[PDB]
């Protein structure tokens, strides 16, 4: 009908013929010479998201969320391969958080799972009761900080030593330790100079509260902190939060305490961990 | 103004804990003058009571320096 | 188990095994044959402790097999015992491991809200662990019984 | 979140336009209904206990593997993570039966709940058969009309899942 | 696609290099292997039906949940499209064994599948179970070394839709 | 994590079993290798530095170009980044060792790294090479015994990247 | 970040050569514009303000929907929203110029911006065109020559969100 | 750089930058011309000064090429050669940039732990700085000499 | 000051100054005859400029003289007056420090909050301050003008 | 020691000792007076493994006691044998103690930073305490063999 036997194809776009508005964005992304760049199906997935709830997403899109790795702060590129969903997430939607241990411990549930006694789900926890004025528990306590804040140990000429030695000596409390490992040059220069602010914003609020965003509250908080006073305005209000204080006081280093669903299946599908039918 | 020395008694009010935390409750510490306002409304926040504070690397009415 | 809660503790400060932990190591996987013999000991032993422990209990706590208690009937009492073969089965798989690890984790969380949804009662559940702890220890040696009581006052302690 | 009354602000500050009679017809039928929604809520939470465990139990005696070993629900821990799930459920049904809108189920409830449950490994559809027994259940509780209010959040939850 | 042979020309050709003593060792071993390889593929391709028989029925006879009414295969065409992933799974499985080489895997089945499945609901630990059950399936039929190559590239496609 | 004995406290309880033969032959299996085992990480925790030495340096002279201008290793920040990574598989494979299980290495290492290489650039063929090189070293200073051992755990971390 | 220093340092880095003719000469071109930069940077500080003051006024003139009721910038919230990704972009692109480079664009503004709108619902489309307010309307402030310099930077970002 | 550190250092506190960064960016813009001349001369001489600093590293720690010492043997000689070559031409980048920061990321961060899983010593390190450093002050003007001496004391006490 | 910048920047890290801070110190103690010419020609005319800046404000704003208005009146007149000087001094502060630390901690840190307090609006106070930079400037010579403007531009900025 | 060891992962975890580490305790107790021969067994060879250990070390790195290496000269040769002297010291009172902790808490903590003021290098250190570790581990049989080389290579191990 359309070509017919002699004529060649052509683009039907906009002005040749009557355009669809349910496939309008994914359409003129098609209809573009780097259509061929994006490898991830955008049509069949955009026709299932029609039909289906939200995904569990950060709300400002996929490629906001870093792997849930050890250390490294990896998120997807627009430009590399586009494989960007964008979800419509409202400012009042709350994420779906998996913990990282007892799971009748979820804060959705148990308002005071954060205080609740810890099972061997749970991973590591490193608190410093060492007399707060030998002790091989304070050089623990700081390479859990350094590989809770950074994911790793810092190499020799990194080593936040004063702030190290303030912390065997009693001066400061491991909250303190944390901040000034947070707000470290090392820190800035690693997570947060060569990142699109939110995903700083959100790898950082991982680290240090050791869960993901629930969703625009905390994000759009967090985003006019750094707008207003910056990388240490926003570290210093993620630490300064309550629920930092209720979760980790002075004493104890930081923690993991939820993961997000594709955190989840990063460890638990792999071909060995998978389980067996 | 720069560094503040506090001493605190903090009590527990919401649970009993079975670890040591005799260093919880009571402990002197210094606090950033900065801090020192936070840090204070967040003692209160828990039922502490505030012994003492004083001023100890900078140096009290600094119009400048601080 | 101790070689997973040692390589978990040296994983938490990017470590190797220390001397210390490595020696922890050791002395478990020496002792591991006896606690293999005092878990297959416990294991052909099952139906002898739980049909025993289910009278002593039955026997001391009426109540929970009378007309409206929550065991009343055959297939609640059934269910009982099935209860109490699970976590037989559940000391063994700790003293096979070394420490209450899979007691915990396949019991011992989330036990109470379960108990609590069942309607069934939590001191019931404590005697009944500690019958069978009597029982056991009864049946099998001395030195063993120290080894095997461990895990039961901390079953009994954790449904307590 | 948004209730009714929410819904109707929304509707009628995106137009700029004030409050018309319309408006304060939909209001004064929210109003009409909120009595039986406020004992249908308050009969919910005074045996929500009780919901749950008949609830469980239908769901169990259907479905007795999920409780064996090889079940989701074959732990305590297990057990315990699925009667809170069936908790969530309820409550949130409530509140949404409370709000007379559906907004909240969207917003808080199924919202990456498919992912998650995939990822967990937890069976769908015997999570919507919990939800349909919890319905079940709930509506002997409430009565005839707060039963058919409260099948259609039910339903929703059960559709957002399946 | 690129295979091992490909693969080797590829490294070296990047580099500039002609080829030497490992590279020569590289292809000596695929050519060695060429037979197995040769016997496996057609083994599977006479049983292709059979494994996806036995697979599916182990995976649907596990988590029964998928096949029952509010589960992702329930429905005839459902359930179709469910066997018609495991069977490609299992055709480029046994087209990467020939290959040698996972290249095919990535770009012909990992290139934005979790994407895809997680837009459509499908739960990819299931989907991971299917594979492993194939896995199995499989090497029973085809022996150990064959089995071993190929539980290669299974579990490479387990772990790509990780 | 998961290691050889929880690994069968987990197989049997899943199968709702007590432990019969079979799973006391697992248990015996593992418990007569445990001294092995310790002497094994003893001997890579006391010759971890030498052990990046020799397969660092044997990589790097096998292909010099990843610390030239131009290379992937090519800078102090970069080569030190390249030797911790070297000494983080050192680790995870002797915990691997020592458990007798390779689940910690599914999820505390090989989980996305495959994909933050490809991101990152790092050619995952060099880095496979450098494991073989560590495999090699470590051979030598463990014995023949703990070298099996520890050759499946790093051949497990190279089919991981690879 | 990097600037056109720094871009000159890290080309000649990675090919492990030397400071040529050509790269003094780009050095030279930078140390040449960098007063023209410093003072555009300084007077962009003094008036930046100013400048979003009559940027989000010429847009919401040209553009009046956004503001009025149901317009994506009709709230005190979402207009300060706006206000505050104009000063973002005023800001950014100071730095751009002043550096002399676009990747601190990319790195910190671009990349995941089209994303972060597409699912806000923003419109890109006046987005741009509050862009180009911003270029014109700083045009006039920094003068001829400087504007010349801006613009890029401005167009830069355009592109980037078109 | 100077434009790079100040961006920066602006950007973490998200302002505009201060009177006193534009003025140490103008400052840097007005040297620029003497500092690519400094680049310069340091670049065409470099033959020389890479031999000359290493004969008199090689003099003043003979140890280093005795037998059994780290630079030991022609080839190892010429690796140390080469390792110097790589920090002058990183003195020249960082001369033109204004700061020591092309240094720094090049050649100071993990250095320790490069030369660590290498075994080459960091004080021999320090001393062939010095060596290069009074090399090349050897070639430049007072003025020059002082700039150059900044970045070699730079990189000598990093290396320490 | 500069000195203060660099010295706590290095000790943030622990670390001596790098030759970049050393640098700008340099740079910073250079030119302070010039900049302590133009604390003299500031200082020198502060009435006049004072003067010249409150009339050009209350032409340029002659709705703040007007009733209703926060200037309003001979005494809150003689405030804004006050203000000027205030602020003049602040900006001879900070020419002498080389750095706007002085203006920041005395007449920037709490300002928005304070002319809140008094009912003063910012963008009278970035007219002011515009005013005052144009006085200023036409009076300082060519080069001078210049670094007297970029710091009466950063209170302009600061202000609002 | 062992007993501290045992007491603060006991204190950490807040409660009591368990039999499995009190079993560990009485093995450690029943075992002292092998370690107090071993200790001895150690202590009579004193200078025959010091100087042994020191001719393998000085066979292995010439460069070392070569002019201008860190141990050349009669003087600084003795304070290599002095240290080799501390740290067989600090071996046996590791073996005595039951675990290493005398032996960081010494000598391992810090030693680095301390080598490093000292221009020692590292490797010597290692190379020095291997030859230590075998020449020592001649002197005693098997199951005392196994045990001190157990200490030697882990502090091998934390000098590398
Ligand atoms: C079946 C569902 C469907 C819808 C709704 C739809 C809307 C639609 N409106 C369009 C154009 C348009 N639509 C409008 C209408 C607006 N102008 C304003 O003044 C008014 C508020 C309003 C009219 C009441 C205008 C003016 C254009 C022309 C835009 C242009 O070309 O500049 C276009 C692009 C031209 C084309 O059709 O090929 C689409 C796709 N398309 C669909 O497939
Ligand atoms: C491991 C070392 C350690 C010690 C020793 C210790 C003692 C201790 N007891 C406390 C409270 C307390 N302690 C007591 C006990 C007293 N009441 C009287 O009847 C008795 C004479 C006496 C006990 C025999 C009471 C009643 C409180 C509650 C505070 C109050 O209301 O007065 C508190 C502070 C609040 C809290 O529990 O968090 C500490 C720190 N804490 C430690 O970490
Ligand atoms: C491996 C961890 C695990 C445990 C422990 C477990 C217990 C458990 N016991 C149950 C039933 C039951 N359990 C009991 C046992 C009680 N009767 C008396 O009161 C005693 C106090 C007590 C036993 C000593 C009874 C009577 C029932 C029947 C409840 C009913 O059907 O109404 C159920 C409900 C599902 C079913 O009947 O199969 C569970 C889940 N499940 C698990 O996955
Ligand atoms: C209010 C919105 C909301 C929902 C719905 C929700 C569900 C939810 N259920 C979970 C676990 C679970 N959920 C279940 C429930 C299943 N077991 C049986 O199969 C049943 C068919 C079925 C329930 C009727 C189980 C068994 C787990 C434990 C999974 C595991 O530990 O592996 C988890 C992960 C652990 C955690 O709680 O953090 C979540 C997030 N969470 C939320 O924030
Ligand atoms: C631009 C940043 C950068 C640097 C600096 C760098 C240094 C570097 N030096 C190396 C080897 C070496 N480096 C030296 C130098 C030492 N010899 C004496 O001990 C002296 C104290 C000292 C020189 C003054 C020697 C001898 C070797 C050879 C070691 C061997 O034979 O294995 C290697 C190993 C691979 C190779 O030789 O190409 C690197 C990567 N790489 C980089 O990407
Ligand atoms: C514990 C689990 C885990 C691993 C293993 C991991 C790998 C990892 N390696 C990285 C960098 C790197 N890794 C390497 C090493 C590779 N490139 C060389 O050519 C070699 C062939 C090869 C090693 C044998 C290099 C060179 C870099 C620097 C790349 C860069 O920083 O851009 C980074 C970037 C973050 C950082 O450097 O701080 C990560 C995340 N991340 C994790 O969470
Ligand atoms: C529903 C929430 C909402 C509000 C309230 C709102 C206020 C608002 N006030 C505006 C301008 C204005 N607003 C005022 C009112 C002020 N004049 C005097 O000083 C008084 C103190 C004060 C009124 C009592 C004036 C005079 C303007 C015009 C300024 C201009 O055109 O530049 C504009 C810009 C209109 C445009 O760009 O087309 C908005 C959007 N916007 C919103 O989305
Ligand atoms: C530094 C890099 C960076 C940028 C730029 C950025 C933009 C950004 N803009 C946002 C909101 C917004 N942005 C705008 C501005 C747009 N709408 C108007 O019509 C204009 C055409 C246009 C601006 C000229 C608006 C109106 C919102 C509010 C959206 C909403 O609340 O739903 C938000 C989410 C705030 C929230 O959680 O509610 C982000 C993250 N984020 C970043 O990390
Ligand atoms: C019990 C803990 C402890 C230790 C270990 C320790 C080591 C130590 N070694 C020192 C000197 C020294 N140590 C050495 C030995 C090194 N030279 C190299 O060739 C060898 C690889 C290596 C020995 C195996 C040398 C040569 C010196 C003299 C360096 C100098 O004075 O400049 C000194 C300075 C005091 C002196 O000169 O006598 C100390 C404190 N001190 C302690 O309190």
């Amino acid at each position: 009908r359309i070509f017919g036997e002699d004529t060649v194809p052509f683009i039907r776009d906009l002005g040749q013929e009557a355009q669809p508005s349910w496939n309008w964005g994914a359409a003129y992304s098609l209809y573009n010479y780097a259509a061929p760049r994006r490898k991830v199906p955008q049509f069949i997935t955009l026709y299932a998201d029609y039909v289906k709830p939200l995904p569990n997403q950060h709300p400002y899109g996929s490629g906001n969320d870093p792997l849930e790795i050890q250390f490294g702060a990896i998120f997807k590129s627009e430009t590399k391969a586009p494989s960007a969903r964008p979800a419509p997430i409202g400012k009042d939607v709350q994420r779906i958080l998996i913990r990282s241990g007892n799971p009748i411990t979820n804060e959705r549930g148990n308002p005071a799972g954060g205080i609740s006694d810890k099972t061997s789900l749970s991973p590591q926890i490193f608190k410093l009761t060492q007399d707060n004025r030998v002790e091989v528990n304070v050089q623990a306590v700081i390479r859990a900080a350094y590989q809770q804040v950074f994911g790793r140990q810092l190499y020799e000429g990194q080593h936040l030593s004063v702030s190290e030695i303030k912390l065997e000596n009693g001066e400061i409390s491991v909250k303190e330790f944390v901040r000034d490992l947070a707000t470290s040059e090392i820190f800035r220069k690693l997570y947060w100079q060569n990142f699109y602010v939110c995903k700083s914003i959100e790898y950082i609020h991982r680290r240090l509260l050791g869960r993901p965003t629930y969703g625009r509250d905390e994000t759009n908080r967090y985003y006019d902190l750094a707008f207003k006073k910056g990388f240490a305005g926003v570290v210093n209000a993620i630490l300064d939060t309550m629920e930092y204080a209720e979760v980790f006081g002075d004493d104890v280093v930081p923690y993991e305490r939820y993961v997000t669903p594709a955190g989840l299946n990063l460890r638990k599908l792999r071909a060995g961990t998978v389980p067996t039918l | 103004t720069r560094l503040f020395k506090v001493t605190a008694l903090i009590p527990s009010y919401k649970k009993v804990r079975g670890g040591r935390e005799l260093q919880n409750t009571y402990f002197t510490k210094l606090v950033e003058y900065d801090r020192w306002f936070a840090e204070q409304q967040r003692i209160q926040k828990q039922g502490g009571k505030i012994l003492s504070v004083k001023m100890v690397a900078g140096k009290p009415g600094l119009n400048t320096g601080v | 188990s101790v070689v997973t809660k040692a390589i978990v503790s040296a994983d938490a400060e990017a470590r190797y095994l220390s001397p210390g932990e490595l020696d922890r190591i050791r002395g478990f996987v020496s002792s591991g044959e006896r606690r293999l013999r005092v878990a297959q000991t416990l294991t052909e032993s099952r139906e002898r402790i739980i049909k025993q422990a289910g009278d002593q209990l039955f026997q001391k706590r009426p109540d929970l097999v009378s007309p409206g208690g929550n065991a009343y009937g055959a297939e609640r009492t059934a269910s009982c015992l099935r209860d109490l073969d699970y976590y037989l089965r559940l000391v063994t798989f700790g003293i096979v491991a070394g420490d209450v690890t899979p007691i915990e984790e396949i019991g011992v969380i989330g036990v109470k809200e379960m108990y609590r949804n069942l309607e069934v009662p939590l001191p019931g559940m404590v005697e009944a662990v500690k019958a069978m702890k009597s029982v056991a220890t009864g049946l099998l040696s001395g030195d063993d019984s120290a080894e095997v009581g461990y895990y039961f006052d901390y079953l009994a302690g954790a449904l307590a | 979140m948004q209730d009714a009354i929410t819904s109707v602000i929304n509707t009628y500050d995106v137009q700029g336009k004030y409050f018309d009679t319309s408006a304060f017809d939909k209001l004064k039928a929210y109003y009409a209904t909120g009595e039986l929604r406020v004992r249908a809520a308050g009969t919910i939470s005074a045996n929500a206990a009780t919901i749950i465990k008949e609830a469980s139990a239908k769901l169990f005696s259907n479905q007795p593997d999920l409780v064996r070993p090889g079940g989701n629900a074959y732990t305590t821990r297990r057990y315990a993570a699925c009667v809170r799930d069936m908790d969530y459920f309820l409550r949130y049904a409530t509140y949404a039966m409370l709000a007379g809108d559906t907004s909240i189920l969207d917003e808080r409830v199924l919202n990456g709940l498919k992912e998650t449950y995939n990822s967990l490994g937890v069976p769908i559809s015997s999570t919507v058969q919990g939800i349909q027994a919890m319905k079940e259940v709930t509506g002997s509780l409430v009565g005839s009309g707060a039963a058919k209010e409260m099948g259609v959040y039910f339903d929703y939850l059960s559709s957002g899942l399946s």
